């Protein structure tokens, strides 16, 4: 039985609320936590970021353009932004973009469990963790985090992204314009 | 690509100081973009208690940029600021001149 669901204090200052899960979990299982006990919205896109898994660069205008345009589509649609999680790769530059805008536009932090800096003190419940085996993306509000057991390889967050993935652009909650919120890989 | 930055650099792990060490010096230095730069880091920790005595030292050296990363990074005002150690800012003689007495 599961242990942790608590939240980033690093010391700028940012909340965080996620579970830690493992990859024998249900999509709908998720989407019910998603919307009721996490009391999240449906998006109307979904915007699943891959990218460079080690941690690169982008040219200066690259940097802004790509910030400004997650920043500014999130807003529009209201969504909620698939990612890897950790501070490390694209999602570093996503966490960057996020701290370009930083003014209200969450995004979902899809991750291992297994690669967590501090796994021990994350277990505690709604604690404290101020993030000084990698830190989570700190400008993350939502990121779920499947403790597979297996600690430091990168494993049940590529299976169960897709899956909700499928899920959520197939179950097709709330207005359901189309089928479901579209989703979009960038 | 600028001896500056390199002369101060070379300083740096020339001093054989952990993060505490490097920002003091730094903050005697009044240079806070070398602080940014290499001093402050992304993954690592730096010992408890030592983020705090610097703002005691940063604040009665008027040093306003530094103020700037060493709390609002990490240090909240709210976790930082009691009686004694206002009062031990209101009894220095360090930075600029005033009225008070």
């Amino acid at each position: 039985p599961t242990d942790a669901f608590g939240t980033i204090e690093f010391q700028h200052s940012n909340k965080a609320m996620y579970v830690r899960v493992s990859f024998d979990t249900k999509p709908d299982l998720l989407l019910h936590l998603m919307t009721k006990e996490w009391q999240l919205e449906l998006p109307k896109l979904l915007i699943s970021v891959h990218g460079g898994l080690q941690n690169f660069e982008l040219q200066p205008k690259l940097k802004q353009v790509f910030g400004k345009g997650l920043i500014k589509a999130a807003m529009t649609t209201g969504a909620w932004i698939f990612t890897g999680g950790v501070n490390t790769g694209v999602i570093r530059h996503v966490g960057d973009a996020l701290k370009d805008h930083a003014s209200k536009i969450c995004t979902i932090g899809i991750a291992p469990w297994g690669i967590v800096e501090n796994q021990e003190d994350l277990i505690g419940r709604d604690v404290v963790r101020p993030y000084q085996l990698t830190v989570l993306n700190s400008m993350h509000s939502h990121f779920i985090l499947a403790d597979n057991g297996t600690t430091g390889k990168y494993g049940a967050e590529v299976k169960l992204r897709r899956q909700l993935e499928k899920h959520i652009s197939l179950q097709k909650i709330n207005t359901r314009i189309g089928q479901g919120v579209p989703v979009v890989a960038l | 690509q600028d001896i500056d930055l390199a002369i101060l650099t070379a300083l740096l792990k020339g001093a054989n100081a952990s993060a505490p060490d490097q920002l003091s010096l730094a903050l005697a230095w009044n240079r806070v973009d070398i602080a940014r730069s290499q001093i402050f880091i992304y993954g690592q920790q730096w010992p408890v208690g030592s983020l705090e005595q610097a703002m005691l030292d940063a604040l009665v050296l008027d040093r306003v940029d530094f103020v700037k990363l060493l709390i609002e990074n990490g240090v909240s005002m709210h976790r930082f600021l009691t009686i004694s150690r206002l009062e031990e800012l209101y009894n220095t003689r360090h930075g600029p001149s005033n009225t008070l007495y």
